[PDB]
RNA sequence: AAUCCUGCUCAGUACGAGAGGAACCGCAGGUUCAGACAUUUGGUGUAUGUGCUUGGCUGAGGAGCCAAUGGGGCGAAGCU
RNA sequence: UGGGUCGGGGUUUCGUACGUAGCAGAGCAGCUCCCUCGCUGCGAUCUAUUGAAAGUCAGCCCUCGACACAAGGGUUUGU
RNA sequence: AACUGCGAAUGGCUCAUUAAAUCAGUUAUGGUUCCUUUGGUCGCUCGCCACUUGGAUAACUGUGGUAAUUCUAGA
């Protein structure tokens, strides 16, 4: 029930098994047995050794579209306000565009007297 | 509802600014009084009169 | 271990403090941007699948 | 308190180990081990955390033709650590100390065995890492 | 047929002007020796077990063999 | 019922078998009504089949599968 | 405040290196690059948004981590 370690081969080293290797540069390694240890010492790469966990996941041995947008209240207008504004669609919107044109048309007639 | 989490929804601090991002939010077609439909944020400070503040709309 | 929970639809993010490993271990061994169901905590976090968006190390 | 448990020695008299401190010495030739009563024909041997008498063979001339107290901090012989782990290092290394236990140098290159640390607090403070 | 030593505590205590400086009980360990043992780590290794490899040989492939254990890596069990 | 002998399973050792396939492969050699970018060979090695193949009690573990064999032999012993 | 653009390659210090090297005078780039400034050029092309298109991100609100930094994450 001690800390569970992992080897050069990626295997799981139970307590009382293998050896631990402390290099001069400060890195510490643990090997499950002398086979994994000798492979590590001879500088063999575990990605090229077939029975190694690193090799197996490297070669993968054995192993949609979404989006949503939600309406929110925006400071100065509750969700009710925006819905009512965007529900002016059934010609209420068209009613508002056309009164602005005539509300600027008579101003244009005043502007004609102001321009000229 | 999770207590204190799925309630008292916080509003987006401030609405759209580009003249097209307001049209998509409010289904503006074309020249339907685009200026007025922009959200006008009200400001309420105790040591001052109440007043609402509108932003400059781009494009 | 603290959990930062945020619901984009309603904002109102809030911090959850847990000292139980089992409620947390549903999250353990998962990467970011993976959606996990938080049915581990009590009877109130039910029908809730949640996405891991980030975190911080013991050292920050 | 707590005394040091027995460990595999692996460094007999006549072993030349590296000097891991900045004293200017490069190697240390073990001439004897402290606390060794011994036995006919048996070489006094030392492990990590053991205080030894050594003479530096190569290094700086003012350190050479003298006998220095030294403490082994790294060993290449595997040794068991009461919890099942057999630990060994890349080299045999030691540091030069006085009879009181204070390291003559100021810094240690490389790790220091845990047994040598808690047995010698002066060496432990100067240790960059502990294995 | 067991042996001796060290560290902690007693204790900067007794004692002493001071410098210095113990002991009994207790605890944790070591030395020498003794009797075993192989779970672990190490050694051995002709299981002639399994890969690699040189020269030659069976027409080639495959499968093998010879070179007084061809050489070498890893290695069960057993011994240690 | 027994213990054997095979087989099987387990364990374990080594490290991925032969064959087949690949538009993998340094390149090289032939065929161009052909092909409009190809096909036919040689080629160490690579990939997949394939943690495969092989061994494993002879002093490893469990079998209840198969086969035969096991109330047989000889020499002695008395208050 | 922040995004953006520009500057930060100037100035200042020192003289360690360096002996056809540096540097000085002379000459070439018909053997090259060049922010900026100034002046040219900007309908020279036949070919359901143009009355103006798309998405994010800052600053900002809110939840934190870290012993610590002009560190930063999620929303
Ligand atoms: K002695
Ligand atoms: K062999
Ligand atoms: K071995
Ligand atoms: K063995
Ligand atoms: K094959
Ligand atoms: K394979
Ligand atoms: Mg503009
Ligand atoms: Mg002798
Ligand atoms: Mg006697
Ligand atoms: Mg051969
Ligand atoms: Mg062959
Ligand atoms: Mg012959
Ligand atoms: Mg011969
Ligand atoms: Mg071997
Ligand atoms: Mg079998």
């Amino acid at each position: 029930m001690k800390v569970e370690l992992c080897s050069f081969s990626g295997y799981k080293i139970y307590p009382g098994h293998g050896r631990r290797y402390a290099r001069t540069d400060g890195k510490v390694f643990q090997f499950l047995n002398a086979k994994c240890e000798s492979a590590f010492l001879s500088k063999r790469n575990p990605r090229q050794i077939n029975w190694t966990v690193l090799y197996r996941r490297k070669h993968k041995k054995g192993q949609t579209r979404r989006a949503v947008k939600f309406q929110r209240a925006i400071t100065g207008a509750s969700l009710a306000d925006i819905m009512a504004k965007r529900n002016q669609k059934p010609e209420v919107r068209k009613a508002q565009r056309e009164q602005a044109i005539r509300a600027a048309k008579e101003a244009k007639k005043a502007k004609q007297a102001s321009k000229k | 509802d999770i207590p204190g989490l799925t309630d008292t929804t916080v509003p987006r601090r401030l609405g759209p600014k580009r003249a097209s991002r307001i049209r998509k939010l409010f289904n503006l077609s074309k020249e339907d009084d685009v200026r007025q439909y922009v959200v006008r944020k009200p400001l309420n400070k105790e040591g001052k009169k109440p007043r609402t503040k509108a932003p400059k709309i781009q494009r | 271990m603290k959990l930062n929970i945020s619901f984009p639809a309603t904002g109102c993010q809030k911090l959850i403090e847990v000292d139980d490993e089992r409620k947390l271990r549903t999250f353990y061994e998962k990467r970011m941007a993976t959606e996990v169901a938080a049915d581990a905590l009590g009877e109130e976090w039910k029908g809730y699948v949640v996405r891991i968006s980030g975190g911080n190390d013991k050292q920050g | 308190s707590g005394a040091k448990f027995r460990i595999s020695l692996g460094l007999p008299v006549g072993a030349v180990i590296n000097c891991a401190d900045n004293t200017g010495a490069k190697n240390l030739y073990i001439i004897s081990v402290k606390g060794i009563k011994g036995r006919l024909n048996r070489l006094p041997a030392a492990g990590v955390g053991d205080m030894v008498m050594a003479t530096v063979k190569k290094g700086k001339p003012e350190l050479r033709k003298k006998v220095h107290p030294a403490v082994v901090i790294r060993q290449r012989k595997s040794y068991r650590r009461k919890d099942g782990v057999f630990l060994y290092f890349e080299d045999n290394a030691g540091v030069i100390v006085n009879n009181k236990g204070e390291m003559k140098g100021s810094a240690i290159t490389g790790p220091v065995a845990k047994e040598c640390a808690d047995l010698w607090p002066r060496i432990a403070s100067n240790a960059g890492s502990i294995a």
